Parts: C-alpha cells; structure tokens; sequence
C-alpha cells in the first residue's frame, strides 16, 4: 500500500519538515531528490580471505520518477507563505504543484468549504499517482486557527469522497486565549466523527520531556511509528495491521505514545531489557497520565541491529506483570523488532512505545471544563452544543472502558 | 474480416441506389413512381436490418472466443478482451 | 484464489504474481527473476487459498543437486502451515 | 476472393545471412505480411468508404425526406463502429504484439 | 494431478507443433521441386 | 499524401509563421531551405528541388502587405510567387477569384498525389475572414469533395455579426475544423501563437515520422468525425513538460491529459464522441499505456451510441530534437460545442434586435433584403447544428420515434 | 488431455525423420 501525507497549520508544516527531513536521512535520498547507493547488507555475510538493487521500501512514500529522483507525497495547505518557503528551502525535493495557498474557527472552515473543489482536485491528483492507496496521514493541531478550520474541513472532505474506504490517521497536536477551547472542541467533534486513529500529543507533556525543539520529537515518534512498513519484517509491514491491533472498537480510538529520550547520550540504555522496562515509565509519556490508568493494548518498537532474543523474552515477561491490563482484555504485550537503517551511523538503539490507556478521561475533562468555563447566527450554538455531547459521547464510554 | 469486406462492398452498391429515391439529383444523373420508391426504400429497410444484426451475432461470438483462448493459454489475448469488452 | 484450484490458469497465476512484485518491495530484490508461483493439487475440493505456494528456483546452480527433494518438501509444508 | 487474399512479398537472401534467416523463419514472416495487408487494406477500405459517407455529393445531398435521413444516420453509425472496432484490432495486433 | 505453473503448457505444446507443421511442408515443397526434375 | 497550407488574415499569418518555424526545426530544414544532416517526410509539407532546397507549400493571403513582409523576410525560403494581396471582403474577394484559382492550382499540379488542405484563418478577422470564407467556397467548387479540408479557426475571445457569417461557410464547407480560443490560450500560459502551432505540428506527427500505424490524414480524421454534422474538434494539451516536475510516467500523460483545465476551449459536464491521443517520446512503455488506456476508457463519458473505444498513437520524437523528455497531444471530440455557439447565438441576437452597426452594411433596400436573408440562413444553420449537437447527447438519438 | 498432443508431436517427429531418408535416399541413389 500507499501513504499520502498531508500538512496543515504553521505547527502541522514546521513537524512535517522535520518529518520528511528523517525520512529522507533514513532512507539516503538527499534534499535533491539524488538518491544514494545502497550499502552492502551487514548479516548477508560472505566468504572471505584472511545498483539500483535494494532491500527496503522507500518508494511506500515517495514517488520515484522515471529520472531516479524521489520527491514526497505530501501535500502542505495553509496561508501564510513564510512557513512554507522555509519548508521549500529546506527541501526543495517538495513539489511545487502540491503546495496550496490562500484565527476564528468559523471563517477557516467557510474558507475550506468554499475552496473545497481546488483542494479536491489536489487531493485527487495526488492519489492518481498511487495504486493501491491504503492511508492517509494528517499532520494539524487541534487549535491555532487556520490548522483546525482547514484540517476539519479536508478531513470530512477527504472522508466522503471516497467512502470511508481507506482508513485515515491523524498526528493531532493538542494546545498547551479566549478562542482556543471553541477551536479545540469543535475540532475533535470531527476528530471523532471521522479520523480511524489520532495519536494526541500534548504540549505541555512534550516540553517536560524536553527539558529533560518539541517539534523534533513529534516528528521522531511518527517516523518511528511506521519503522516495519519502510523496513519489512516477519509481522505487520501494514498500517491498517498495527492500527487494528491496538483499537479493539471503534470509539476508544484515541492513541498515545511513549517515546525513550536517550537515544544518543553515551549513557544510553544498556541493553534491550533495561530499555523495555524503561519505556513503561510514565515521566517520558508525551500525554499526562496518572497513577489509576489502565492499559487497553501494548505494543513496543525496538530499533537495532541484532537484537538479543533472550532480553526481549525476559523484559516482555517482566513488564507483563508491572503493567495494570483493563479486566475484559486479556494481558498481553507486543515488541516490533524494527531494523535500523544502513544508512545511519549511529549504532544506538531507539525504542517508542504507542499506547492505548484510559487517561483520555482526564485530559479531555480538562477540555470539556475549559468549554464550560468559556461558554458562560445560532446555528454555530447549536453546533456547540454537538461537540459538548459528542465528546461526552466518550467520556462515559472510556469511564465505562473500565468495567466487565 | 470477410462481413467487413461485403458490408463495404455493399455500402458502394448502396449509392447507385439512393440516386433513385431523391427527386433533386436523379434528374441530374439520368440526364445521361411513388410506389417504386417506396419499394426501393422498404426493401433498403430489411438489408440494412439484416447487416446491422449480423454485425452484431459475429461480434458476439468474437468476443466470447477471445475470452475463452485468452482466459486458457494467451496473456495477451486477455488484455484484448478486456478492452473489448470496455467498448460495447 | 476464491474460485476452486481447477479453474485457475497459468496466466492468472503470472499476473498475479507479477502485479504483487511490482506493488511490494520486492522489485528492486536482487534475484526478483528467481521468483516463480505454482499450484500443487489442482483438486476441485481445494480452494486456491489452500494451494498456492511459492517457489524460489535455485535449478541454475549445482547447489540444486547438494538439495535433495525431501529438503524442499519439508520446505512447502512448513510453508503452507 | 479478391486479390489481396493472395499476395505474398518473398526476399531472397545472401549467403551466409541465409543461413541465419532460415527459411522456416521467412515463411513465418511471410504469414505475417499477408497478415497484415488484409487488415491494411480493409482500413483503406474503411476510410474511402468513410470520405463517400460523409462527403461525396449524393450522401450529403440534404433535400431527403426524414425516412432516408434517419436511414443514412443509423448507417454512418453503424459505419463509424465498424471502424473504430477495425482501428482497435490492428492497433493490438501491431503494437501489442509486434512491437 | 499435474502442476499447475505460470507458463502455459498447451501454449508451448502448440508452438511445437505449429513449428513442425512449417519445417514439414517446406520439406514437401523442396522435395516435390527435387523430385519433378 | 501531400497536404497543402493556406494562410488567410494577420492571426493567420502569424500562426502560420511560428508553425512553419516549428516544422522547419522537427526537420532541420535551415531558414535558407538547405539541408541539415532519411527516415523521416517532409515531402508532404516542403517541395524538393533538384538543388537540395525545401520550400513550404504555404499560400500567404492578407490585406496589407506588412504583415507578409515580416513573414517573408523571417523566413527567406517562402516562395514569394505564393504571396497575394465582411461583406466588402468577400465581395473583394469574388473579383480575385480567377487570380486565386489558378494561385490554388499552381500548387496542386505541383504535388503528385494530393491529400487534404489545411487552412489557417481567425473567424474573427474581419476582412481576411471573409476572403477566407469565399477561399472555402472557391476550393470546395473546384475540387468536389474527394479532397478534403481542415481549418484551424481562431475563435473570438459589431464582432457577432461576423462571427455569424463566417461561421456559415465553416460549418458548410470545412470537413474537419479545430476549435481554438484565445481566452483557454491564454489562460493556460498563465506567445499564444505558439500553442496553436505546437497542436497542429503534433496533429501530423505520424504522416511526417512514419510508425506501424495512422499513416494517412484519413485515418486520423476519420476517427474523430462519426457524421459529417459533428466536426468539430477540441484539443488539448498537456503543459508540464521540459520542466523537472515533468509527467514521471506517459500513463500519468494519459490520466491527466484529461483535465478540462488544459483544454483550449471554455467549457461544465460533457460528454465525449470520439478521442485519439498522441505520445511523442524516442522510447515508449507499452505496458504504462495498455494500463492507462484502460483507467481512460473506465473514466470518460461516452455518448451512449458511440463505440467507446480509446485510440493512442505512438508518435515518434524528431532525430533533430536532442532527448527531450516525453510530450504528449490530445484531440477530441466533445459536446462542449453546444456552450459556446449558444454563446455565440445570444451575442448576435442581442446585436441583431438592436440596429447597432447594421448602416455599414446595408446600403440600400436589395441590400437590406439581401444582408437579412443572408443573417437568416447563417442563424438558421447555427441552429440546426447545435440542435444536432444536443441530439447526439440523448439516447434515442438512432430511433425513428 | 495434453497427452493426445504429445502424441501428434511425436507422430510429426516421426514423419519428419522419414521425409529427411527419403531425401538422403534419393540424393544416394542419383549419386
């Protein structure tokens, strides 16, 4: 399958770049769109004395021309122009056709909708490049104004035109004025309508992990979600094989990810077992979460050449027993044995874990008391209205989450 | 290849035959009855009939033998009757 | 592989496999030519789910011959498992 | 049959390109040029009918009644799919499996 | 039951066959042209 | 076979001028008409002398003679024997007749076996579209209709008028017009002439570089033109080539050579009669065609009694032209015709209910009869080939009923 | 079923094999 990305927002344009900018590090194609040689492979061994060949699969999100140039599938909407020039500067790999130009979320969604039919024929043609499309990815944040408007819009856009028959993911950034609540609200009123799988990523967590920019490690973590399917491997090589294996029914839908910080400070983790156990820590989570969560699925990513088997067998039995399991799902706990990429040098291990816990009742309490607060022609009333009660529709289904 | 070859043949046989139906050019080309033209016309009516449901039968049965062969041994004969099938 | 073992060609076979190397990554696989499927009973009880099976040709080289054949059948079982 | 059922192109050649190009291998091109000329000729065929159909005075006259204009449509079109199915076939036969 | 593979069996018997269907009437016609002289 | 050219009026010439330079550059023919060091053609556009010279087969027509003399001089190897110099127009041009008769037949007994003649003319010339429409007339006397015709006409971006009359004579006489506006031209290069020679270059492409296939002016038109009612054509071309974000895969050329933006006509939803595209590349995969012939014919709508089959020519690129990446030509025929001769209709009803600028044409009462039974038969067929058009859209359009 | 075409393949074989004696024959015998 195919995964179309799309940006939307200054925050959603500044975490692609960085985005592409590791997926290109990753798999060696130059900010040129030159493609490099593939290094000969390491445990492919070979007697000794004493070009186009490869074994990856870059070509899952870049388009390769006729003329051996790679160039993303990524699609940037916005209105201001600097944050995209930058973008282009940086990566002039980026097409030029693919980039679209033009704080109430009102007039966002009014200007999505009355536009809607270029924005289309965009989407469109991006898709005509690609057989057999499986996802797309959205990278927006949930509040900060041209990024809500126009990503809900492309999101009900996107979602019936073709049927709901492609799942579709979603990188939402949740806000660390007056505004912003009505904006996050209304934004995840169609967040549940309509997006398959949200991975929240929270400010105010990723800058207590960073202190320790915040847009580096959102971009670290969703490049690293999709390590098996540009690197194949025994098990899952398919996004709609690693969503489906954490989202038992269609509303707790809501993700969240883990992410080990020390991937490059020379006291890095010992070994896999030390970093299997570390990734159950709660101070490197990038959503806040309690001491009473309960954990509805598992499923860890280890980055490394030749990985131990029997530290991966120890810590899964170790961190079986830490972890509080929801009653009505049996326990059980998944590590993807990711494969580092040839090209990178550094030789340390990465490792980041996506959860799907029941914090969310807190963090979108926190909304919800946020709108009240600030709700003390009418049709946007009553608008509201359906955003309070969509969201509560999962509220008390995440508190109910907790019982057989 | 041969219904191709005699509706051609046929089609060139018409115009002598269309000469005699319009008044406005037969008296041109005879410088060198109502009943009549309506025979003439009712018989072109059942010739014409008889070629366009003969085209039809042989390309019916053309395409269904394409399939088969293309189905049991030819790649390429498979593609053909894709497109085929696309058109009528 | 829906329909049954017996109604199922050699052309559609090859499509097949040809469109499955071109979509994966496979195609950029050093000795992508090795590649080659077939079906091994062709009974009418059998769908194609429970017949397809891979075969990577090694017959060009005299390692074939160091191979005997009950290697390779204990290869298709494992595989059909 | 007419003539073009019964055309036929030989080349002999020199010695020793004979020898490569055997004669088993020129009769088999040769079913292939008579091949290819029938369908040829049936498309010259096809457009010479086609410039009359459309164009030559009697076809064109336009003081015929509604009955025979109705019977020179439907036979255009009727033309006009016979063409288009001849165009298709020899496009698959030359460049789908020729070339 | 035999294999079932990706090449044609019958396509390649025919081939064959129509092969030798050629190299058996060209013979004829040289050995009819040996034959009348 | 040959073809032979006319250019009629100052767009004309103009047109003329970049499509023979265009012409001139796919065969290396030099401006002096020598030779550049064959497989390829060009006798069927240029006239070989026992000198080694090539010279175009073009008529120049035209009013004024600065126009001429810029063509001329930019390119030396016109023949300057082929150069001559509403109503008042065509009436001008009934007493040239002779002269152009025998100008025309100078250029045919030159040929050896004649195919077809292009013109190309703007309908909204004013006075070089009425010498063109009495050319149309003249020819199609003359030669019957074994011969057939091919215009180029500029459409329009006091003009309705004559628009009107010369549309009648196009729609009478003409055997295959292409339909080109400058408000498309120019909004796609968001000069125009350029586009206009680069589609009819490629229209001939497989008469001059020959292939398997489409060796003959008949089997190209006669692919497009099921009733000699519906004849015209709307073209379109892909632009993003030469470019480093060019078409990465001719089937891509095939799937997007379809955008109604690219096409050199206004259009809302039509419906498609018949379509042939060119591809123009040294190497073409024939794979990435088979599957975008498919993807095409499963996209497009085709008018119910139409055979629904998609034609794709494999053009040869020039040996003269140094590797350039693919470029591809789509000519098609639509019922998009019906939107702009309705637009064209409302225009000269509204002129024509107000006496606006009729006094420079009519002089006298038999010439107030004579203009109003002129404008009439040229309305009455204007409305009968868009009745036609929107005939052929409906599905019991082969019933007697 | 293929087996009747392998049988008509080698019927052929045969027949080809006596067509090339009875040349090799003939140009003997002229000899």
């Amino acid at each position: 399958g195919e995964t179309i990305t799309l940006q939307v927002g200054q925050c959603g344009n500044q975490v692609g770049l960085q985005y592409w900018q590791q997926l290109a590090t990753e798999h060696g194609i130059q900010s040129d769109g030159s493609s490099t040689p593939y290094p000969k492979d390491i445990n492919d061994l070979q007697l000794q004395e004493l070009g186009k060949y490869r074994n990856d699969h870059p070509e899952l999100f870049f388009t390769l021309s006729d003329s051996n140039t790679y160039t993303p599938r990524s699609i940037l909407i916005d209105m201001e122009p600097s944050v995209i020039a930058k973008s282009t500067s940086a990566l002039p790999m980026f097409n030029p056709r693919n980039v679209h130009l033009s704080n109430n979320w009102i007039n966002g969604y009014k200007y999505g909708t009355e536009e809607e039919e270029t924005l289309l024929n965009l989407i469109d043609r991006e898709v005509d490049k690609c057989d057999n499309l499986s996802n797309f990815q959205l990278f927006h944040s949930v509040a900060g104004g041209t990024g809500s408007g126009v990503g809900s819009k492309m999101l009900e856009v996107i979602s019936d035109r073709y049927g709901h028959k492609k799942l579709l993911n979603t990188f939402s950034i949740f806000p660390s004025v007056v505004v912003q609540p009505y904006n996050t609200i209304l934004t995840l009123k169609r967040l549940i309508d309509y997006s398959d799988a949200t991975f929240v990523f929270h400010n105010d967590s990723l800058n207590r992990i960073e202190n320790i920019g915040a847009n580096k490690l959102i971009a670290l973590v969703s490049a690293s979600v999709s390590n098996p399917l540009r690197f194949p491997g025994y098990m899952y090589s398919s996004m709609e094989s690693i969503v489906s294996n954490l989202i038992p029914t269609p509303d707790l839908k809501f993700l969240t990810s883990s992410i080990a910080p020390f991937s490059t400070q020379k006291h890095n983790y010992l070994n896999e077992y030390d970093m299997l156990l570390e990734l159950s820590n709660d101070r490197y989570k990038t959503n806040r979460v309690s001491g009473d969560t309960s954990y509805i699925s598992m499923l860890n990513y280890l980055i490394g050449d030749n990985l131990d088997q029997r530290e991966i067998r120890k810590g899964i039995l170790k961190s079986q027993q830490r972890i509080s399991f929801v009653p009505w799902v049996a326990r059980s706990v998944l590590v993807v044995h990711g494969k580092k990429s040839p090209y990178l040098k550094n030789t340390n291990l990465e490792g980041i874990q996506v959860t799907n816990n029941t914090s969310m009742i807190d963090v979108f309490t926190k909304i919800l008391k946020q709108f009240d607060l600030l709700i003390k022609e009418n049709e946007v009333m009553e608008m509201f209205n359906e955003s309070r009660e969509s969201v509560k529709s999962i509220i008390d289904e995440y508190k109910a989450c907790k019982e057989i | 290849l041969d219904f191709i070859f005699h509706f051609n043949n046929y089609i060139v046989q018409v115009k002598k035959v269309l000469v005699l139906l319009n008044h406005e050019l037969f008296n041109e080309y005879s410088k060198e009855d109502q009943e009549s033209i309506d025979k003439r016309f009712a018989n072109l009516s059942d010739t014409f009939l008889m070629q366009y449901e003969k085209f039809g039968e042989n390309l019916v049965t053309f395409l269904a033998t394409i399939k088969q062969v293309g189905e049991r041994e030819n790649q390429g004969l498979l593609e053909l009757s894709n497109r085929l099938e696309l058109c009528f | 592989f829906n329909e049954s073992s017996v109604n199922i060609s050699s052309t559609y076979l090859r499509k097949v496999l040809q469109d499955a190397i071109q979509i994966s990554s496979v195609k950029n696989f050093e000795y992508v030519d090795r590649l080659d499927s077939r079906v091994l009973n062709p009974q009418h009880g059998n769908l194609g789910w429970e017949s397809f099976t891979i075969e990577y040709k090694i017959d060009d080289l005299p390692m074939s011959y160091l191979f005997e054949g009950h290697q390779h059948l204990q290869y298709l079982k494992m595989f059909h498992f | 049959e007419p003539t073009i059922t019964s055309v036929d192109l030989t080349i002999p050649l020199p010695f020793p390109l004979n020898l490569v190009l055997n004669q088993q291998l020129s009769y088999q091109y040769e079913i292939m040029f008579k091949l290819l000329i029938n369908i040829k000729f049936i498309s010259k065929y096809n457009s010479s009918n086609w410039q009359e159909m459309n164009y030559s005075k009697i076809w064109t006259n336009s003081h015929f009644n509604s009955s025979v204009k109705k019977w020179i449509l439907r036979c255009r079109v009727l033309h006009s799919r016979i063409c288009s199915f001849i165009h298709e076939l020899e496009n698959y036969i030359v460049h789908d499996v020729i070339e | 039951n035999i294999a079932t593979t990706t090449k044609s069996r019958e396509e390649e018997l025919n081939k064959r066959i129509v092969n030798y269907k050629i190299q058996l009437k060209l013979m004829k016609n040289f050995l009819q042209e040996l034959i009348d002289r």
